[PDB]
DNA sequence: GCTCCCAGCTCCCTGCTGGCTCCGAGTGGGTTCCGCCGCTCTCAA
DNA sequence: TTGAGAGCGGCCCGGAGCCAGCAGGGAGCTGGGAGC
RNA sequence: UAACCGGAGAGGGAACCCACU
């Protein structure tokens, strides 16, 4: 991971992730999540 | 009858050759001294003008053994053991040399001839 | 996949999830002698 | 003016926060190391 | 006979369950007084 | 008036450090 300019919600995908996929811990370093909309609300800026 | 030799000369001798840093028992820190590897003289020199980090070895703390921007002329950048410990061990540079510690009291008397007053008066 | 699904369903099918640590797997009754095996050899054998 | 729904009480119980064990990839090679103190008799001067 | 020596004899961090301490509901207990 | 004999297992260990992969 050699990052980027923008933060990305931090992947910080590698060892440590499949580390705590091996052991899933209750507290994730990063614990994000993706989110989805349904319609017009996702296809306007401002309703996003 | 009162002084003993043993436990002086013996004493010293055990802690120095050993190099674990107690006085029989003590734990306590190893590889203070280590044994001289007398195979070239650039080994030699390297091994004398070696540097140790007593942090923790072993471990995943990245921060003490990276290196640091405070090494221009003090420890030469290239030289670092492969093992284990990568970073803990520095070799020094050519110029650098270590302060040997004075008494600061003509000092302080250089002050007080001169114009610093202290902070009670 | 069939590794990595294999991995994921052996993880998941004693009906919950299983971090692989000896918090889980002291859990399963999986073999006293897998469990001394494991990392902790004296105390899951003394409990057996 | 005593039961009984109710109020305060009162224990009752499930529900939140701290000290604490246990883990932390593979061989060679060299060096250091494993009592001390007490105590009584033997030979020397 | 006494003095010291030889030898025998004794005396740098990680996670994660996990118990214990405390805090809020909860029905029993018996008063309060409404009701008969 | 006396006649061919054969024999090889090992001895510490424990710690620290260094080096290499």
């Amino acid at each position: 991971f050699h990052y980027a300019g923008v933060s990305a919600k931090n992947v910080t995908l590698g060892v440590p992730r499949l580390k705590e996929l091996i052991n899933i811990s209750k507290k994730p370093k990063t614990p994000s999540l993706t989110v989805f909309l349904l319609g017009q609300s996702a296809r306007d800026a401002e309703r996003a | 009858l009162a002084i003993k030799t043993r436990i002086i000369s013996d004493g010293l001798k055990y802690s120095l050759a050993t190099g674990n840093w107690g006085d029989q028992k003590k734990q306590a820190r190893a590889g203070v001294s280590q044994v001289l590897n007398r195979l070239t003289f650039a080994s030699t020199l390297s091994h004398l003008r070696r540097l140790n980090s007593p942090i923790g070895r072993d471990g995943k703390l990245a921060k003490p053994r990276q290196l640091h921007n405070t090494l221009w002329g003090m420890v030469c950048p290239a030289e670092t053991p492969e093992g284990h410990a990568v970073g803990l061990v520095k070799n020094l540079a050519l110029m650098a040399y270590i302060s040997v510690g004075s008494q600061p009291s003509p000092i302080l008397e250089f002050l007080e001839e001169w114009s610093m007053e202290n902070l009670e008066e | 996949y069939r590794h990595l699904a294999l991995l994921c369903d052996t993880m998941t099918c004693r009906g919950h999830l299983m971090a692989i640590t000896r918090h889980g797997v002291n859990r399963q009754d999986t073999g006293p002698l897998m469990k001394c095996s494991f990392e902790e050899t004296v105390d899951v054998l003394m409990e057996a």
